[PDB]
RNA sequence: GAUGGUGGCCAUGGAAGUCGGAAUCCGCUAAGGAGUGUGUAACAACUCACCUGCCGAAUCAACUAGCCCUGAAAAUGGAUG
């Protein structure tokens, strides 16, 4: 018998908010030996929100994170992250070139969820206006790149 | 705009018919488009289906019957959400091929019942916090494990029954939905001929 | 302005019968005989060709407030047709949240007694108009069937008993009680 | 208490009506102005708070 | 029928579109608006825009002026003579 549960955490931070006892608790594993676990697994993140996939067997659970489009583009837009102060209009501003963009893409493409590389880097532009930055310039500015001056795979 | 949207739409379906001689007339009947588009992303690279207004199809049919002389026969199979997929690898591989890209869809309250769907007598996993659905169906339960146990099996709903949200919503929960909509593909056509 | 001629048509079954006597008609067919008078709108009836397979009905230089009455006709006509081929089914439900409604039917459908309408025991008699039967149906808790060939009588009666049933000085938005018209239907079914 | 298709069979002649502003008149649920002249046809309308 | 990127981003105690401020785009698309509303502590669910299935000839909108109506309630019974 194996199982799995999706969970949404909020990155290296252990989680002050008891929900994996909700989850886990049915079946008996123990939900805090986890939750800390997955937020030391993580790590990296640290400020972002993260969604997370338990393959939780009768023994014990293996921990791997789901990727994502706005998780992995705010993380590639490195900028110092706020304390427990938590001020407001922490709206990010940045330039991310092109280059990286791609091989987020080769994660996006890695389930299989999407159209071929040219697609999915115009979608994932789409997320670059969802955040707020701009790659030199908006979307106007880079629909034109994908119009006979293309630079992908 | 609309204007632009039916002259492109013309141009991409005469485009369509020229390097495609040989098509399945589909009808997309009751299909969600989770299923179609999983559908058409899995099998793009061997296939390509197309959907559309029928009156605009059968006009263009109309249109480039001045060039192609053996577009009539299509004329009386267009009636229904019924469209066109286009393949160029063989004659009933891809027929095969959709009859096993079936995906079970889920209950929605309102549809009716294609059928024979029922339940089978088993402790589930849902937990003694959620029996307030079983009561609305009356459904005579007990608890055990920590989990609901059904007693018996019931059939619900019948061949061509209403599904109501009660049911529905207990299916959800279940994770159980007998309701199997695919392809119903209806006609064959491969340079001039009609095949079932 | 006035239209020079607006008409409609309507047609007949072969197991039914209409005939004219100037404006009203009278319609036979197997589960009897229904007539009804228009003397009070003025419009042109003629049951053209053989086999009475169409019956037309036109106004002449009517306004817009009188050419609406040309078709309602036609809906009448044909609604009499229905009932008379067929008949009229009307099935409405007991509604109630504790105290039972009990209808007890006497005079073989022409008197409908109600009794534990919200508990009092005042008992409200209704008289079903000529025309109509009541009967509690089975196979189902609270229900019952009105059977008739007319639909105003059919319905009036229904709309009788619903009125009947009715809750006042309180908020009807909470004492949803009361016999409500669920379905209409047709005793026989083509 | 009570079976809900019945309930929203007594809300379909209790509860789903349309109120007239002027005048209070109960009308039909797809209704666009009031069907009493003493009011003068008048066009606003409410949708007759429910239970809550 | 009415989808993914995605529970877009500031967001906040919980905010999956439905309390808020600025964005408001790409794939599959015949179509789906980071969305018109009903609700949810919030999710689910219902529903609208939009696209299709059936019949097939005309159909909407916003002003505007005529007659009539609401607006329009006083005392001795009452006046286009
Ligand atoms: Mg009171
Ligand atoms: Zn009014």
């Amino acid at each position: 018998e194996i199982k799995v549960v999706y969970l949404r955490c909020t990155g290296g931070e252990v989680g002050a908010t008891s929900a994996l006892a909700p989850k886990i608790g049915p079946l008996g594993l123990s939900p805090k030996k986890v939750g800390d676990d997955i937020a030391k697994a993580t790590g990296d993140w640290k400020g972002l929100r993260i969604t997370v996939k338990l393959t939780i067997q009768n023994r014990q659970a293996q921990i791997e994170v789901v990727p994502s489009a706005s998780a992995l583009i705010i993380k590639a837009l490195k900028e110092p992250p706020r304390d427990r102060k938590k001020q407001k209009n922490i709206k990010h501003s940045g330039n991310i070139t092109f280059d990286e963009i791609v091989n987020i893409a080769r994660q996006m493409r890695h389930r299989s969820l999407a159209r071929e590389l040219s697609g999915t880097i115009k979608e994932i532009l789409g997320t670059a206006q969802s955040v707020g930055c701009n790659v030199d310039g908006r979307h106007p500015h880079d629909i034109i790149d994908d119009i006979n001056s293309g630079a992908v795979e | 705009d609309r204007a632009t949207w039916k002259s492109n739409y013309f141009l991409k379906i005469i485009q369509l018919l020229d390097d495609y001689p040989k098509c399945f007339i589909v009808g997309a009947d009751n299909v969600g488009s989770k299923q179609m588009q999983q559908i058409r992303m899995s099998l793009r690279g061997k296939a390509v289906v197309l959907m559309g207004k029928n009156t605009m199809m059968r006009k263009a049919i109309r249109g480039h019957l001045e060039n192609n002389p053996a577009l009539e026969k299509l004329l009386p199979h267009i009636r229904g959400n019924v469209g066109f997929v286009f393949t160029k690898e063989d004659l009933t591989e891809i027929r095969d091929m959709l009859l096993a890209n079936k995906v079970p869809a889920a209950a929605r309250a309102g549809a009716i019942a294609p059928c024979e769907v029922t339940v089978p007598a088993q402790n589930t996993g849902l937990g003694p916090e959620k029996t307030s659905f079983f009561q609305a169906l009356g459904i005579t339960t007990k608890i055990s494990r920590g989990t609901i146990e059904i007693l018996s099996d019931v059939q619900l709903i019948k061949t061509g029954d209403k599904v109501g949200a009660s049911e529905a919503t207990l299916l959800n929960m279940l994770n159980i939905s007998p309701f199997s909509f695919g392809l119903i593909i209806q006609q064959v056509f491969d340079n001039g001929s009609i095949y079932n | 302005m006035k239209t020079i001629l607006s008409n409609q048509t309507v047609d007949i079954p072969e197991n039914v019968d209409i005939s004219l006597k100037g404006r009203t008609v009278i319609v036979k067919g197997p589960r009897g005989t229904l007539r009804r008078d228009f003397n009070h709108i003025n419009v042109e009836l003629s049951l053209l060709g053989k086999k009475k397979k169409r019956l037309r009905v036109d106004k002449w230089w009517g306004n817009r407030k009188e050419l609406a009455t040309v078709r309602t006709i036609c809906s009448h006509v044909q609604n009499m047709i229905k009932g008379v081929t067929l008949g009229f089914r009307y099935k409405m439900r007991s509604v109630y949240a504790h105290f039972p409604i009990n209808v007890v039917i006497q005079e073989n459908g022409s008197l409908v007694e109600i009794r534990n309408f919200l508990g009092e025991k005042y008992i409200r008699r209704v008289r079903m108009r000529p025309g109509v039967a009541c009967s509690v149906s089975q196979a189902q808790k609270d229900e019952l069937v009105l059977e008739g060939n007319d639909i105003e009588l059919v319905s009036n009666s229904a709309a009788l008993i619903q009125q009947a049933t009715t809750v006042k000085n309180k908020d009807i938005r909470k004492f949803l009680d009361g016999i409500y018209v669920s379905e209409k239907g047709t005793v026989q079914q083509a | 208490i009570i079976e809900p298709s019945l309930r929203q069979l007594a809300q379909k002649y209790n509860c789903d009506k349309m109120i007239c502003r002027k005048c209070y008149a109960r009308l039909h649920p797809r209704a666009v102005n009031c069907r009493k002249k003493k009011c003068g046809h008048t066009n606003n309308l409410r949708p007759k708070k429910k239970v809550k």
